[PDB]
């Protein structure tokens, strides 16, 4: 009984080792009160921009 | 006019704004005859941003 359940227990430990659970996910977030961009101003004769 | 809009959430617009306005500059209308002469406006620029 005793090696029966050791042998089992550590055999299925590693088939189920593949399993893969750490996971990403994607975030839409919008803004309300600003411009998303790295936003360009023109002066009189110049471009000039901010991130 | 060149402009760039953007909705806000509070029922605002908020523009980017460039502006440039006037007349042409014209030396060779030298009559004096006419007193009469097409209203002479300036020359402008703006550039800024408004909600």
């Amino acid at each position: 009984y005793v090696d029966m359940v050791v042998n089992a227990a550590t055999m299925m430990d590693k088939q189920n080792d593949g399993i893969e659970l750490g996971r990403q996910k994607i975030g839409v977030m919008r803004l309300n009160n600003t411009f998303v961009g790295d936003r360009t101003y023109n002066l009189r004769d110049q471009k000039m921009v901010i991130p | 006019i060149r402009v760039l809009p953007r909705f806000s959430a509070d029922g605002q617009i908020e523009m980017s704004l460039d502006i440039e306005d006037g007349n042409d500059k014209t030396p060779q209308s030298d009559t004096t005859t006419s007193v009469d002469a097409l209203p002479e406006v300036g020359r402008t620029l703006i550039s800024t941003i408004a909600r």
